[PDB]
Order: C-alpha cells, then structure tokens, then sequence
C-alpha cells in the first residue's frame, strides 16, 4: 500500500510518477486527485 | 459531444469532464458532399 492519487469516477489509489500516463488503472479515465497530506491538520472548535 | 484527443483517438465528453479538463463540449459536424 502507497498513496499518491485517487481517481475520481472509480475512485481507485492510483499512485503514479512523474511521466508514468496520467490514466486511471481499470478504467481508461485521465481525471486524478491528489492524496492528503499524513501531516495530522488541526482546527479550533470555533 | 466527443473529445478528439491523442494518447487515444475519441471518445465521449461528459460535462462535468469538460468542466474540468478546460475543453469545449462541443460535437462533431458532418456533410455528404457531391462530386
Ligand atoms: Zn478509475
């Protein structure tokens, strides 16, 4: 298991480097999102 | 409504794509011309 991209319409972990062809694995779709950082964001209550 | 693209030849573009992807939803004219 490694996270860099999801796909949005199948929305299957990707995780691809640079110049590796921007398509999604299974479906034949170019539109990714990226990850999420694993640096925990904190908000205030208010 | 099609998108004409290369890395693959054509296929059909849905709004929301288009919407995204910065392309024109636009679809292909064609004419049967005489001769
Ligand atoms: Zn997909």
């Amino acid at each position: 298991a490694t996270l860099k991209y999801i796909c949005a319409e199948c929305s299957s972990k990707l995780s691809l480097s640079r110049t590796d062809a921007v398509r999604c694995k299974d479906c034949g779709h170019r539109i990714l999102l990226k990850a999420r950082t694993k640096r925990l964001v904190q908000f205030e209550a208010r | 409504p099609m998108v004409n693209e290369s890395d693959g030849v054509t296929h059909a573009l849905y709004p929301q794509e288009a919407r995204l992807r910065n392309l024109t939803y636009s679809s292909g004219l064609f004419v049967d011309v005489k001769k």
